[PDB]
């Protein structure tokens, strides 16, 4: 697929979460994201689809105190205005 | 249904 | 399925992880040690399959350092040898 | 495979 080229800060949680490129498609993106959350223990205990960041970089990055994963639109929006090209 | 399974449903 | 009665050490986890009871069927014992497992982090960030609970109650409870996943014969004995009774 | 997929598969 497409190569996509995140953002020094997106870069550097994705790089915390294990990823070792600079480059990566958008499966690669959502993959490592999913473990910097998992990592951090940043979803909720009870219901586990919202994620809580108002104190962590995601929340800095993202610009939110929270998200839902539930709702798909609003995370790719997030994450594309966080990649200096869509298209490496 | 936890965090794991729902990021792995991600449309 | 039949109801088990994990010891109380068991039990602490299974409540901290969640677990608002004090019998449950083996499924139920599983899966709230995965979310113990999962909240305090005790897995390998690149061999997922190994936990390491050397400084941890669950190595108390089951008195070794390490295990694997793949290894589904331990991983059962260790939580028989921790059940009062395993037909409650 | 993450913790939580082989976790899910438990034999």
């Amino acid at each position: 697929e497409k190569l996509v080229q995140p953002t020094p800060l997106l870069l550097s949680l994705l790089k915390s979460a294990g990823a070792q490129k600079e480059t990566f498609t958008m499966k690669e993106v959502i993959y490592h994201l999913g473990q910097y959350i998992m990592a951090k223990q940043l979803y909720d205990e009870k219901q586990q689809h919202i994620v809580h960041c108002s104190n962590d970089p995601l929340g800095e990055l993202f610009g939110v105190q929270e998200f839902s994963v539930k709702e798909p639109r609003r995370l790719y929006a997030m994450i594309s205005r966080n990649l200096v090209s869509a298209n490496v | 249904e936890t965090f794991s399974d729902l990021w792995k449903l991600l449309p």
